[PDB]
């Protein structure tokens, strides 16, 4: 299911090799200076040299601030994490605002952790070659080595493992004919189950028979797991393993999202650095796109302009849509963009001008193309004219309903009559203001 | 030494049973006749053959069903060691 | 016989009566008047059915009593997940507005999941070490492993029990013995109810489709799942567990065909009471991929937005107004009023005279329409008291004199207590 | 090692001389000799710790380096002394009152160095022969100068069986509890097993057979109260903030036992610092609490920063300087930060460039100092980064005037944003 979203045509900033801006910029049109600033900041992000830097996508409504935000996000690629957040999500009834902001900052930061493990598997043929008793002591019966005949699909390879592991072999039901999961360093044996070759159709049992391993006995499984710092925080927050945690009444209330700074910073950062400099993981700072930043309370901005001061804070892309308005939580304290004047000094303002009527027509045409419906020249011109009259977002919403009206009327392309009828069936707020 | 190391022979890979009435991979095992089967028609034919056998000392003929190109043996000697139903 | 659901405030409308070409009729499925609004409702309904796009919101405007909620209920009945809520439902003490609104959005989307597994079922004849499973058309013996042996004892399986066992050693004793019920004359256990012996092949694969909404985040929320699915459930709903796990799993199931999504409709009646926070959140939530079609209703014109001293059309921010298709309704006329009153009387099993209908329409024009809709049943009950077979003008006049309307009520408030 | 440079990474201490004389440029700081000397003397007082309950308020215009001098003091204080940095809006918690959060923050910046006498036996296990009944065992520890064999007990044998210790393992066994702690290996394992390959650790101490009085100083903050409030404390010490513990029998008892330890020589108190950035966000109740909470003997040094003059106190209507009530404002002493001049701005920009490893021409430095003196300093650093990126994209070696001038138009300042804002986008 394609499930076309509101604005999915944006695929990237579409900047030329020289870094300038063009019209057909991979879905997004116009906004030359804004897209160039987006390119500069995405180059910054890719550099991964600076932290705690914020940028403000100030601009009137309809300038496609969220559009260019998703464009730069896609340009960054799925490699680096991108956590979208709206100012309303900060208001939580169970966890304070600043801690939600810190959790979002952590989510915005990524971390790839590699893990290589040398493991041996295959059908076992246990046999202990009798050896003279310990030569340092007396005589008797001892075992200096324990040979395990691991048989894999590719062949057979006997391993003369250490004799001390014999306890593990006897611990689990390791009988001749089952698949075992050996570990190089640890040596612990974990039986996977009997081989399917012995799973007679008349034997009723499940989870006990497994297929033979494909490949050499010695396998060096390399696996990479990308988890944000917030994932590690949550994992180390709650407990696991016994301790009467199975209770329902006094424990089912899992929403204990409350978090402290000691655990968040400190030990977690240190272990992350140890994994980084040791070669076990690679840090991947992402981006935190915060739209409707003006909706945050002053208690949120006062914590933002302090968290951005930290060396670990990721890149934040604020997108304020309102203009000069009183800061929330303050007594008639008017500030530009609804953001305190102190935080605006820490953010780079990327201004976005209004779309030219030609840009409106281009946007309408590319949205119609993405939708997959053909529109005649006259219909497209009428759509552009009405998008110039009222908000541009009204025109793009008139494509699908006009398309369905055309399809039901027996015609394929959206004729001017269809859009004309839809404009009278549906209209915008500017016309609805006539109460 | 014997307890911690039960040096037993391999698991003696079992037989790949086959349905005697249709020659397909047997999916079931008739209880009274103790011969594998895979379909309801096969079960009915096996029950009829077992009834004919238990009727007399031993069924002289052998029931035939779904004879492929090569000469089908029509297996009577697929001895069912199980006794009477009840 | 009286049932749970009965004639109510919006039960007369069986649906959004429209033609094949979305040409609204005069009155077919109980609904009358509002031709343009009806055609807009049909267009948005066809858009919903198509499911080609996501993140589309429609605002139903008009004066009070213009049939906005009526059109919404008609579209819902003609529309298949549907979620109708109010601005006060999302306001929860243990869940922030954003969390409740996200839960509603995800619950407004449906998801069908096809499950295919191997099943073995039959009457147990005798066990042991080995099972002897019987069915109507055959019988089979099975060797029991350690896990199967343990399950045969932890659950008191015995002869005659119609057992069921799929893969993963998930045994089930659905119901008790078939024939042995005879000797259980007096008492019969609570769980030991009886069933008919199954037929057909013993081992059979069954394909079943599980229909669940995208709100399954609660299922993968805590260690126990079924518990939270009845009451409020969990309140946290961590963003990670919601987006990075459920959305990706649904996308993978769609790719491999294991599951298919069906976007529903989210009808938020009386959206004017929402706070600026909810509107700001919606501004982004409507931009997501798995966003359902949103419908709203509001009776406000130029009013203040709750939570701020600002005023805007429909009592909501301008940022969102640029994202909605406004479908304003038109007040009913004499003929439309009389026709809707006729429909209401026919649905409520009330018979009235022509003069009675004329007086009722005159009242509904001088006063609100719901007032006349209630006068219908009031005069019907008055006539029943008088034992008459049809409601006359005298009954409606007596009721008009008994029950007061907003206008007359306010006019008679001169006492001022 | 992978940690990006932040806004206050250029500073790496508070440049001071033997006589506390401030220097022009050192340790990443520039100018502001008065406030820097105040920071130095308050840091000396902190490191002294003889007096409790002292407060200092860092006031000044935005961009004067309040958070800068705060981080400089934090760095100069160095480890072994807690420095709890917190924002004024972090005390507002939905599971603990403001006063409770302030108590947590105060007790979190106080440390107690707990002395503990240990007796650890270490060496190389030459023989770990154990006789399992399925009871008897002997351990042969070897050092570079002596050897000794120890008869193992049942519980000690079980503990050794828990943590697998093969011959040649470097272990440090605590004679008090018998905890098995493996440090490494002295040689390979028979060169024959086709697994378990690792590196060999250096030999043990010659006298490692029996270390008598190994002194280990366990340092912990006064936040240990979380260890007592609930039977399970890890949940509260790690994530859970719902720690509305009982003040009686917890605070008083812990303080009494800490005093007893200090008197008996077990532990020593090391008061830290509590830095509340943008303290003006605190409610008047929080200020009233700080007024009294700052009088206890366990009160840390309370450093605060305000970026306002006459402003209303949150939670009330009347106004007071710095948004702080007259009482607390008069109690503390204020350290005013004078704005930076053109030379100081240029030097700070150069230090930042050196930190970012970016180079630019002299004309670039001049024009950027001009722009920073006009708009702001932080905006000048933003332009530094933007111009460095534009130069990297341009394939150049250093940032010239044409890159700073380009990024000046590409990225706007609030002063120009509000100018272009006359389009009445919204209100
Ligand atoms: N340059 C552009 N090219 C194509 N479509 C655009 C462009 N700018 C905006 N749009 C359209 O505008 C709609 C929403 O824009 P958005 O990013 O929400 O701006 P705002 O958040 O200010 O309303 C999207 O559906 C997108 O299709
Ligand atoms: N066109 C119509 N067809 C049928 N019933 C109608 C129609 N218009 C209004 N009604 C009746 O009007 C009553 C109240 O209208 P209501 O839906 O509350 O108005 P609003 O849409 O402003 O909330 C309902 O009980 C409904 O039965
Ligand atoms: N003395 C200084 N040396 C270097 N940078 C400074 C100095 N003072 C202020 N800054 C810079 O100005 C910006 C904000 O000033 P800051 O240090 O936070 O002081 P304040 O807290 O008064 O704003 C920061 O990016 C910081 O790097």
């Amino acid at each position: 299911t394609q499930r076309i979203a509101s604005h999915s045509h944006v695929k990237g900033l579409g900047l030329d090799e020289s870094g300038l801006a063009k019209q057909a910029a991979s879905g997004l049109v116009g906004q030359e200076n804004a897209r160039e600033a987006c390119g500069v900041i995405v180059e910054l992000i890719k550099s991964k040299k600076m932290a705690g830097r914020a940028v403000l996508l100030a601009g009137p409504p309809g300038t496609g601030k969220t559009a260019l935000a998703l464009a730069i996000a896609q340009e960054l690629g799925s490699k680096v994490p991108f956590c979208p957040m709206v100012g309303s999500e900060v208001y939580s009834t169970e966890i304070k605002k600043t801690e939600v902001l810190m959790e979002n900052f952590r989510r915005a930061i990524g971390l790839r952790i590699k893990e290589t493990k040398e493991v041996y598997e295959g059908e076992v043929t246990e046999l202990t070659p009798c050896e003279t008793e310990n030569p340092m002591g007396g005589y008797g019966k001892t075992i200096s080595h324990v040979i395990i005949g691991l048989k894999t699909a590719k062949g057979t390879k006997q391993l003369k493992l250490d004799p001390s592991i014999f306890e593990s072999l006897q611990k689990e039901r390791v009988e001749a004919g089952d698949v075992i999961y050996i570990e190089a360093n640890s040596g612990a044996v974990k039986r996977q189950g009997r081989c399917d070759t012995y799973a007679t159709e008349f034997d009723l049992e499940a989870e006990e028979y497994v297929p033979l391993p494909k490949g050499d006995v010695h396998k060096k499984k390399e696996i990479i797991q990308d988890v944000t710092l917030h994932d590690l925080d949550v994992a180390n927050a709650r407990p696991q393993g016994g301790q009467d945690i199975l209770s329902m009444m006094g424990q089912l209330m899992k929403p204990k999202k409350t978090e402290i700074t000691d655990k968040l910073r400190g030990e977690i950062n240190k272990v992350v650095n140890k994994y980084i400099d040791q070669g076990i993981a690679e840090l991947v700072p992402g981006v935190l796109f915060v739209d409707e930043v003006h909706m945050l309370d002053i208690e949120c901005f006062t914590y933002l302009h302090r968290a951005l001061e930290s060396s670990i804070a990721p890149i934040v892309i604020f997108a304020s849509n309102r203009g000069n308005c009183v800061i929330r939580g303050t007594e008639d304290i008017t500030s530009p963009h609804g953001i305190p004047l102190d935080l605006l000094d820490r953010v780079m303002i990327i201004r976005t001008m209004l779309y030219t009527p030609q840009e409106m027509k281009q946007i309408i045409k590319i949205r119609a193309q993405t939708e997959g419906i053909n529109i005649s020249e006259e219909a497209l011109n009428h759509l552009g004219e009405i998008g110039t009259k009222t908000t541009l977002r009204y025109s793009v919403q008139l494509l699908t309903p006009a398309n369905l009206l055309a399809k039901i009327n027996g015609k394929d392309s959206i004729e001017k009559e269809h859009v004309e009828e839809i404009s009278e069936l549906f209209y915008d707020a500017k016309s609805s203001a006539k109460i | 030494f014997e307890e911690w190391f039960p040096q037993g022979r391999p698991p003696k890979v079992p037989v790949r049973e086959v349905c005697p009435v249709t020659h397909r991979p047997a999916l079931y095992r008739d209880p009274v006749t103790d011969i594998p089967y895979a379909t309801a028609r096969a079960f009915k034919i096996i029950r009829e053959a077992y009834k004919k056998y238990i009727t007399a000392h031993g069924l002289p003929p052998t029931a035939s069903a779904l004879g492929p190109g090569p000469p089908p043996p029509e297996p009577l000697p697929g001895s069912g060691p199980r006794a009477l139903r009840q | 016989v009286t049932r749970i659901e009965r004639i109510g405030a919006h039960s007369h409308i069986r649906g959004l009566g429209l033609d094949d070409a979305l040409e609204p009729r005069q009155a077919s499925q109980g609904m009358v008047g509002q031709l343009a609004a009806r055609r807009a409702a049909g267009v948005v309904l066809e858009m919903i059915r198509e499911g080609k796009i996501a993140g589309r919101a429609v605002l139903i405007a008009g004066q009070p009593g213009t049939g906005k909620t009526a059109i919404a209920m008609g579209m819902a009945q003609a529309l298949t997940p549907f979620t109708a809520i109010a601005g006060s439902e999302i306001f929860s003490l243990e869940m922030s507005k954003t969390e409740a609104l996200t839960q509603a959005f995800r619950r407004s989307i449906g998801v069908r999941i096809k499950e295919e597994t191997e099943i073995i079922e039959g009457e147990v004849v005798e066990i042991q070490g080995k099972l002897t499973l019987k069915t109507t058309e055959m019988e089979t013996i099975y060797d029991l492993g350690t896990k199967m042996i343990e399950s045969l004892t932890k659950d008191k399986v015995q002869a005659g029990d119609v057992i069921t066992i799929d893969k993963a050693t998930g045994k089930i004793s659905k119901l008790g013995r078939s024939f042995t019920r005879a000797r259980d004359y007096d008492a019969m256990g609570s769980q030991t109810k009886f069933v008919q012996c199954p037929d057909g092949e013993l081992q059979k694969r069954k394909e079943v489709v599980h229909t669940v909404s995208l709100h399954e985040i609660d299922v993968i929320n805590s260690r126990t799942q079924g518990f939270l699915a009845l009451f409020s459930g969990d309140t946290g709903e961590i963003k990670s567990e919601v987006r990075e796990q459920i959305n990706a799993k649904v996308a993978e199931w769609r790719e491999e065909g294991k599951a298919e999504i069906i976007p529903g409709v989210l009808f938020i009646d009386e959206v004017h009471m929402l706070d600026i926070e909810s509107f700001s959140f919606l501004n982004r939530a409507l931009e997501s991929d798995m966003a359902p079609v949103l419908i709203m209703a509001t009776n406000r014109g130029i009013t203040r937005i709750r939570g701020t001293s600002y005023q805007s059309p429909h009592g909501i921010p301008i940022d969102l107004l640029d994202r909605l298709l406004i479908v304003s309704t038109t007040p009913y006329s004499e003929k439309d009023t009389k026709q809707i009153l006729r429909i209401r009387c026919e649905e409520e099993d009330v018979e009235m005279s022509e003069d009675a209908y004329t007086v009722l329409t005159r009242i509904g024009l001088e006063t609100s329409l719901r007032y006349a809709i209630q006068l219908i049943t009031a005069a019907s009950l008055v006539c029943r008291k008088r034992k008459g077979t049809e409601v006359q003008v005298d009954d409606i006049k007596r009721v008009y004199s008994l029950f007061l309307d907003e206008s007359r009520s306010t006019q008679y408030m001169k006492e001022y207590q």
